């Protein structure tokens, strides 16, 4: 993670080295510095799960009242998970 | 180095073999140096040679 | 002829690792005398052989006639007492040609026969047999050197004598050069019986430096296709200041001048 | 979706396959056999569109796709070094072949960061291969076939380049990576073993023909005679 | 008889061997496998006297190796590739050789055509290791190894990287040619198989000195975090 | 001067280190080379370039001063008629200097351009970049047949501008000669500082001739390490006697002949 | 088989039980008239078994009778193999 700046958001497999650095780290550095934009590259992954759509459904309450919000090329496939959960329809994508 | 790198400090002892036949000998003490008043030279050329009785000694310093 | 000695220094320079191969060079019958056409033994000759016999064709047509229009513009510049090959192939036959036989042939063939032995080490002979122990030296020196030298010094001189015999030729082609006056003319400018036949010994001296030179560095390289371009590079460095040590010294002595 | 109908090649003055066929689906994971030095390369040179076969087609969804590119069409491959650069940093050599298709830096500066912590090199982009181990750099070669998110990945030889001794290694961590990633997979490797515990369909080439065509299990049991000695007891 | 006692070797700047022994009797397969740089073949070079060892002893029937040459104690060994001359044919392969080693005029009259037809080699004595393929130089590869009769035999990986094919041959073939002897084997090698079927004893070499110790059921159960890893279940 | 042409055509008769890769040369005219500092660039440039300086500033200096050693004799046998830069500089910059700079590109940095794209076709680049689709034209032989040009034929004229920077160095130890009548004396004879700088021209076209030939063996190779070693040795067999199509086209032009 | 004498081969499929069944043979035919292309090679051969004891055994009473018979070039390990058979003390070798 850099300073461009952007979420820290779990882009493929939930693992050993993500599963709570990641989540613990968004709840309390993310919210707390303000860094809602997020551009995130999500072509290694083939498809998400409930889990890495939740940690965006806690976003989905934070940014739209904040902060601006820009997504660059998202791939189809992940267009077809983040929609059915209805975070297409209110957050940038 | 006594290997491989060796062979380098052995050659530069026989580099210089061409040290002594590098310029002159030397042989100026073996030889003759004289000098004389000249007024006007049509040519005078630095090491032009020197004769005596068609055969060169020598040449100008 | 001192300063000439002073500059000709070069044949002693270029041997870093070089003088390792002492005792190497000298047990290569040690293990029995092989001779014969053999697989690799051939490909070396047609390398330094076969097909060197149209670069020196056409390297001396090149240079014929680029020295052809000089013997032609001599008459014109300087005059009639050193016009056509009177002081052309004075020159080329005599102190000129030799450099660049060296160059086609020390350089040329010399780097070619490392790269070759460089490869046994890394894949087909060496690499397996060092290991065991069958003679190293009669592994890879003995059947590889031999090939790349007998015909070599004589070679040298060939490179140059077609310029001369190819020189008529063109002489004719671009004046009209009488050829029994080019012929004459040519033997009395370098007193060929007592000088040229001295250059013979010059390019037996270059036919020896490649017994030095390319061997080491084929038979201790890295094996890796780097190590093999560093070790073709180091060929060069090595045979570029050896020929012209001897270039100096034995334009003064072998050929007189 | 690649359709395969009637494969004939003809390498060079050595012919390698008489018509084959096969069933390899979007997301389908099957290995194909055979001996090394059998065109088994060349074979999957002809899925991706590199080489041009004399008689049958290779269609992308009903499609020739000649004058369209590799990176355009989804497809890559595993390779036996990896593809990657050794005068170039991990950043770089995976930047290199993915500029085709979606040229954007700010897109490779995400990609290459986030793509990487699947292996747990995360902080490796500013070295190269000489630096790195043999298992990392095949570990970075792995995120590299999943870049732009092919639908074709196929394997050749992924660890031809390391010992075998450390190849035991890489193949257990492998096994279950290539299940998890449960895209269109080729296998081709000179062990059978590795094939067996993750393939679903084997096609064993049997004399410039695929003969064997069948699971494990249907195969354990032998197609033919040459099959019989293909793989011993 | 080869004896192996506290044997270490610094190759330069790195360290090779950590004090190792063995015990390994005539005509029997070695191996020695791992990681790269931990010396597969640098024992081998110890052993046969190309490179220097710094502590211990090499016995061969109780007799000190260090001083005497190939010749005198009539050492050799088999290597992966075959150990065969590639410039050379078949029949220089096995004539060059034997000039040196009891050097006989009849010797090389005789036995060098006959024993070349007793295992199959009548019609390949023109042809070289180039034109032919791996089985047919792994037949001329058996019949050079015991052509000397060292006292003194090693191997080098005999079937570690060879054809899906030729490998499965070679397992049997090679392991039958041994049987006749079928003394005490030490073999250090990925391929389980080998180490199951032909040696006695196992002793894994890994960062320096033996790390493990025993046969393929004492060392099913591990030795250490690499080898719970690099073996599977 | 009928010899400008024939020169020529002794390149033109014989061109198979061309030819079998003529088409994909063509392909990248067609598709527009490549320009830029890249990568490969440096790698070009360290061939051509980094290596070269050494090599020039020492074996130059020497190949400058055995053809000064030539000079020499004549001032010895014939003087007053060619003396000092008469028949010196003559020769040296137009027509001698210019063979011996070819071998260092057409022989040296092509045999070293030759060994690193069989092997990327073998390992690191082309191997895996073919089958993946990253255009090989355009990545390994488009922007460096552009580096070709850049440094190359400047480094030709610098060759054989050592020649006379070493003229004036033994003008004294040979015999005694101040450098500064020997320098400007050879100035008047061949107008020196005005041709001299007209004459960079000569060599650009070879440049493209060495990249054109020696491409060609490294590119089409089989990746084996049989296929490569032999074509290295085919490298020296087109490109040693393929770049010297222009030299008195341009010698006439340019130098002044 | 050339007319040396060399020794009688298998010119088809080799092996073990090949040869030893070859050199029975061949003794029957062609050693029963006074003849014998045979130089015993032992090289390529790591132990013997009973057929290799069995042949030693039936030309000692074949050949010596008539001639000579070669026993050149063999190696440690098959030399016990003769020397098992007692032919050391009254037959070439």
């Amino acid at each position: 993670v850099q300073y461009l700046n952007q979420e820290l958001v779990v882009s493929g497999k939930i693992d050993f080295e993500n599963a709570e650095q990641q989540y613990q780290a968004g709840l309390a550095i993310i919210k707390k510095q303000t860094s809602f934009p997020l551009i995130v590259d999500l072509k290694q992954l083939e498809h998400g799960n409930t889990l890495a759509l939740a940690v965006l459904v806690q976003w989905l309450r934070q940014t739209p009242q904040k902060s601006g919000l820009h997504f660059k090329n998202v791939p189809e496939k992940m267009l077809k998970i983040i929609q059915a959960c209805h975070l297409q329809e209110d957050l940038h994508l | 180095a006594v290997g491989i790198f060796v062979i380098i400090f052995g050659i530069a002892l026989f580099f210089l073999a061409m040290k002594v036949s590098g310029l002159v000998g030397t042989n100026l003490s073996d030889g003759y140096t004289m000098k004389a008043q000249f007024d006007n030279v049509n040519g005078l050329k630095p090491r032009a040679k020197v004769t005596m009785s068609g055969v060169t000694i020598g040449r100008v310093d | 002829m001192n300063t000439i000695a002073w500059l000709g220094r070069l044949v002693i320079e270029r041997i870093r690792g070089i003088g390792v191969a002492a005792l190497m060079l000298l047990q290569i019958i040690f293990s029995l005398p092989s001779a014969g056409g053999f697989g690799r033994f051939v490909y070396q000759m047609h390398r330094v052989g076969v097909m060197s016999l149209l670069i020196i064709t056409v390297s001396g047509l090149f240079i014929g006639l680029v020295l052809g229009l000089q013997g032609y513009s001599i008459l014109v510049n300087v005059g009639s007492e050193s016009m056509l090959g009177t002081m052309v192939s004075l020159t080329l036959l005599r102190e000129l040609a030799p450099v660049v036989a060296a160059l086609l042939f020390a350089g040329r063939a010399g780097s070619a026969l490392t790269a070759e032995i460089g490869s046994m080490k890394q894949s087909e002979q060496l690499a397996s047999m060092e290991m065991i122990g069958v003679d190293p030296l009669k592994q890879i020196v003995s059947p590889r050197l031999w090939a790349g030298i007998v015909s070599l010094p004589m070679l040298t001189v060939i490179f140059a004598a077609i310029g001369i015999v190819g020189g008529k030729l063109v002489g004719v082609d671009f004046l009209g050069v009488d050829e029994g006056s080019f012929w004459s003319g040519m033997q009395n400018n370098v007193q060929f019986g007592h000088d040229v036949v001295n250059g013979i010994i010059k390019s037996i001296v270059f036919a020896l430096l490649c017994t030095w030179i390319a061997v080491f560095q084929g038979y201790a390289c890295d094996p890796t296709p780097e190590g093999i371009a560093t070790a073709m590079t180091r060929t060069v460095v090595y045979s570029s200041l050896c020929v012209l040590g001897f270039d100096f010294v034995l334009t003064a002595v072998m050929f007189g001048g | 979706l690649i359709e395969v109908k009637n494969l004939s090649f003809n390498r060079g003055e050595r012919v390698i396959y008489d018509n084959i066929s096969l069933n390899i689906r979007r997301g389908q994971i099957t290995a194909i056999m055979g001996p090394s030095g059998t065109g088994k390369t060349t074979l999957l040179r002809l899925i991706g569109g590199q080489l041009v076969p004399d008689q049958g087609e290779v269609l992308l969804d009903g499609k020739d796709i000649a004058q369209m590119s590799r990176q355009r069409a989804r497809m890559g491959m595993l390779f036996q070094s990896g593809a990657l650069f050794t005068d170039m940093s991990v950043y770089e050599n995976v930047a290199f072949p993915i500029r085709a298709h979606t040229l954007s830096e700010n897109l490779i500066a995400e990609l290459v960061a986030l793509k990487l912590e699947s292996v747990g090199l995360r902080g490796t982009e500013q070295l190269m291969p000489t630096e790195l181990s043999g298992g990392m750099n095949r570990r970075v070669a792995l995120a590299r076939a999943i870049a732009l998110d092919p639908d074709l990945i196929m394997y050749d030889e992924p660890f031809a380049g390391q010992d075998p001794i450390v190849k035991g290694v890489l193949t257990r961590l492998i096994r279950s990576l290539r299940e998890a990633l449960d895209l269109t997979t080729i296998i081709v490797s000179h062990d059978v073993p590795e094939t067996l515990s993750i393939a679903d369909y084997i096609y064993v080439v049997a004399e410039g023909k695929i003969q064997g065509e069948g699971t494990p299990e249907e195969l354990q049991a032998y197609a033919s005679p040459f099959v019989k000695q293909f793989l011993t007891g």
